């Protein structure tokens, strides 16, 4: 199926001081939000109107309990341990945790965390296991927090359990949004001098949905393995923008064509055609 | 280590002078999260834009698009200004149609 295949939800938690601390937190479909949190009052925010997929009120409530006092205690367990664990401050620590659903069906669950935007900790078989880069203080963390059986078994069910039946729910509740397709409009530019005797041609596509493109600089039927694509950048409304370029030296420009193949064209793919000379 | 952010510039559409568009700026690989951004019209900070919530990429660097409406013109000049601890004093990059 088309659009995005997992769930995750963030939690950025910035420890100014010893008696500061606030964190922001989002939920995701892949890079599409479906869920905002309120760091002040510790509630969510449901952005689509689908957002709670096929979880009833109840349910959606439960959660949102779950994440507002580990939010909360999140900040009090870490300021607590923060003399034990050397820290000085400001910090920031980072996480993210959901599943995804892969082709022939199974459905895999993460759970990674940072500090100094560094990786510091991950779950696998509903472990924690240290990052190299999180050394002795990642150590210390995982002794620690497998001492708690309360946590980690909640972990375990959030991860393992609540994340697979939300995802498939979401999925399919949001399914109208997700697998919508939007076509890309292109058109092509000049870009700054790559070198001596030499241009920058660009080809600007925009507006599509879903996120895979396939864009390249062509000769006729022939592929120019010179193309260079851009990153896949953002624009409002669940739609995307790339630019594909190519250096080429001045004479060599003519019969130079841009072609976009996408999804929503069905087959009927977008060809721009460099001309000369200002045309 | 701290990273200050990248900053791109972009409309969503070709810009034809008079014509409806939307202005989007993009920053990203910064850390840590506290950031500051304007959209600019003329240096003048546009009061109606709209931005993401904070979001992160595979390295944990920070990211975020602010975006407007406008419609470019001629002589209208427009740019996405940010701070970060990583900067002494805003930085501006201005839009560009043929960049
Ligand atoms: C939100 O949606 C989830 C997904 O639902 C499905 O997909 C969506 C998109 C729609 O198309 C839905 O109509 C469709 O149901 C719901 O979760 C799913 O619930 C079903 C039950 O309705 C459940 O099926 C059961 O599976 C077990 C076996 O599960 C184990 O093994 C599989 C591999 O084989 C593995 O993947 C699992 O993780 C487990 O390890 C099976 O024993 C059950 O059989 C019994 O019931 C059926 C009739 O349903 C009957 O014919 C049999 O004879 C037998 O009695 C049954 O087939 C799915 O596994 C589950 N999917 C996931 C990923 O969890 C979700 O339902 C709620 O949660 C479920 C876990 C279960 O408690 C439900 O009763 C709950 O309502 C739904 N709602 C919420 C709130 O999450
Ligand atoms: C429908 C829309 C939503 C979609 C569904 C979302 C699916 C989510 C997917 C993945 C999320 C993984 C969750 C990880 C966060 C930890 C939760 C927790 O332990 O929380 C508890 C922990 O809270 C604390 O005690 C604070 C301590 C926090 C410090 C621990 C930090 C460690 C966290 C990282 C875990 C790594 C270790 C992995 C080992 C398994 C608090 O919960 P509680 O039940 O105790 O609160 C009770 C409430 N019901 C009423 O009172
Ligand atoms: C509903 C709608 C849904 C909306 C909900 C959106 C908001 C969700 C936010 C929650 C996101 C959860 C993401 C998983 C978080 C994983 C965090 C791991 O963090 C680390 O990396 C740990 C770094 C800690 C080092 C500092 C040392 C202090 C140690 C404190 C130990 C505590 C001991 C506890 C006892
Ligand atoms: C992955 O997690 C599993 C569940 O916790 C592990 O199995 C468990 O092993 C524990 C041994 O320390 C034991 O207490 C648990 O009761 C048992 N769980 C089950 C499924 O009954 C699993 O690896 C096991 O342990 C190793 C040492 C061997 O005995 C294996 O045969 C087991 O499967 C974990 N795998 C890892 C860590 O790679
Ligand atoms: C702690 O951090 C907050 C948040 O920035 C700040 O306003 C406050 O002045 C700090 N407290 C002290 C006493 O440094
Ligand atoms: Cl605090
Ligand atoms: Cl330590
Ligand atoms: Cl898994
Ligand atoms: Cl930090
Ligand atoms: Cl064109
Ligand atoms: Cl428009
Ligand atoms: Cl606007
Ligand atoms: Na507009
Ligand atoms: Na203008
Ligand atoms: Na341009």
């Amino acid at each position: 199926f088309q659009g995005p295949t997992s769930f995750h939800v963030i939690q950025t938690s910035s420890f100014t001081n010893s008696t500061w601390a606030q964190t922001q937190g989002s939920g995701w479909l892949d890079d599409l939000q479906i869920h905002g949190w309120d760091s002040d009052s510790g509630t969510a925010i449901f952005l689509k109107p689908w957002s709670k997929g096929n979880f009833s009120d109840k349910e959606v409530a439960e959660l949102e309990e779950i994440f507002r006092v580990y939010i909360f205690g999140f900040a009090r367990e870490v300021q607590d341990f923060a003399g034990d664990f050397q820290m000085k401050y400001p910090f920031e620590i980072q996480g993210i945790a959901g599943c995804e659903l892969h082709s022939g069906g199974a459905i895999v669950s993460f759970l990674r965390g940072a500090l100094g935007g560094l990786d510091f900790l991950s779950v696998k078989n509903a472990s924690c296991v240290p990052s190299p880069e999180g050394g002795s203080r990642a150590q210390k963390f995982c002794a620690l927090i497998i001492q708690y059986q309360g946590i980690m078994e909640t972990v375990r069910i959030l991860l393992y359990e609540t994340c697979p039946r939300y995802l498939l729910g979401v999925l399919n509740a949001g399914k109208a949004d997700l697998q919508r397709q939007v076509k890309p409009e292109a058109w092509l530019s000049s870009g700054p001098s790559p070198g001596p005797g030499r241009l920058q041609l660009v080809c600007h596509v925009s507006g599509f949905y879903p996120k895979p493109v396939w864009v390249m600089w062509m000769r006729g039927e022939q592929e120019q393995q010179g193309t260079q694509l851009g990153d896949i950048l953002p624009n409002a409304n669940w739609t995307w923008y790339l630019r594909a370029t190519l250096d080429v030296a001045d004479g060599e420009a003519a019969g130079l064509s841009c072609r976009v193949k996408h999804s929503s064209l069905e087959g009927q793919d977008i060809i721009l055609y460099w001309r000369g000379s200002g045309l | 280590i701290q990273r200050t952010p990248k900053i791109q510039v972009y409309s969503r559409h070709p810009a034809e002078n008079g014509k409806s568009n939307f202005l989007n700026c993009y920053v990203s690989g910064f850390h840590p999260s506290d950031i500051e951004v304007d959209l600019l019209k003329n240096g003048e900070r546009i009061e109606k834009v709209e931005h993401s919530d904070l979001s992160f990429s595979k390295d944990w660097s920070f990211y975020l698009l602010y975006y407007t409406e406008f419609t470019p013109t001629e002589k209208d000049e427009y740019a996405c200004r940010v701070n970060h601890v990583t900067l002494s004093q805003p930085k501006i990059v201005k839009w560009d149609r043929d960049m």
